[PDB]
């Protein structure tokens, strides 16, 4: 999971 | 908006609809090439292919079950775009590149067509 | 084998099916989530979640136009939840965490439980 | 594109  | 994203979930899902493919379930079109036939599922075709957009967006077209494609089209051309939609992995050899570009000229495959032009471009 | 593959061609199929999820473009199901409606494909649902896949690999359920989910699961969650799975962005917040991991434990989409597990233990 |  990333901050797109 | 404050969203997280899941990097491998787009390719999850397209390894996911790849094993729909394989295993035939809930396809729910034919597409006959020279007298060969791939089953496959509209909503993928429609999401890689202008040809496909326009035919299935069509009030007639998008409730036919076989779909004929133009007598000038090599199946195998067809196989491997087919494979491409499904795994994004373009098997273009030098024995098929002019099948493959001409048939992802006329399914409007934008990126396959430009990857084409390219590798024809470096053999001149 | 020797395949070249185009990197952001699963996302751009997953962005078409979204745009065809918008425009409400060969949908085929209907998910009931305590009287409120969402319009689906259910190859989609299925590449997603474990509870769809069950679903409509079911000889007499996959021919259902219209599916009712349990009572007790939230149509938030579940919004938030169909919205990731065209998407790959969750929409994951401290008002919605737990009516989120119980819908994705529910549907069995097991990395969107992982990051809520995950959210929930920092905040402990 | 890209070799896998
Ligand atoms: O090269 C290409 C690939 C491609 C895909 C589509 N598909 C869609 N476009 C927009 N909204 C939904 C969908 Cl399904 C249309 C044109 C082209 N041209
Ligand atoms: O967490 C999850 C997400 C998920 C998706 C599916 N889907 C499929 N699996 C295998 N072949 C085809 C499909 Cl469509 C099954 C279980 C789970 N569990
Ligand atoms: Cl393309
Ligand atoms: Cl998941």
């Amino acid at each position: 999971w990333v901050i797109p | 908006d404050s969203c997280i994203q899941f990097t491998r979930h787009a390719s999850d899902v397209l390894l996911n609809l790849n094993r729909l493919r394989s295993r035939d379930i809930l396809t729910d079109v034919v597409i006959v090439v020279s007298r060969e036939q791939f089953r496959a599922h509209k909503t993928v075709l429609m999401a890689c292919s202008g040809l496909f957009y326009s035919i299935f967006t069509d009030q007639l077209k998008c409730n036919l079950s076989v779909i004929n494609l133009d007598p000038e089209i090599n199946p195998e051309g067809f196989c491997i775009l087919l494979d491409f939609m499904y795994t994004s992995r373009l098997n273009l050899r030098e024995g098929n590149i002019m099948a493959v570009m001409a048939t992802a000229m006329y399914l409007q495959m934008e990126h396959v067509v430009d990857t084409c032009r390219k590798f024809i471009k470096a053999s001149e």
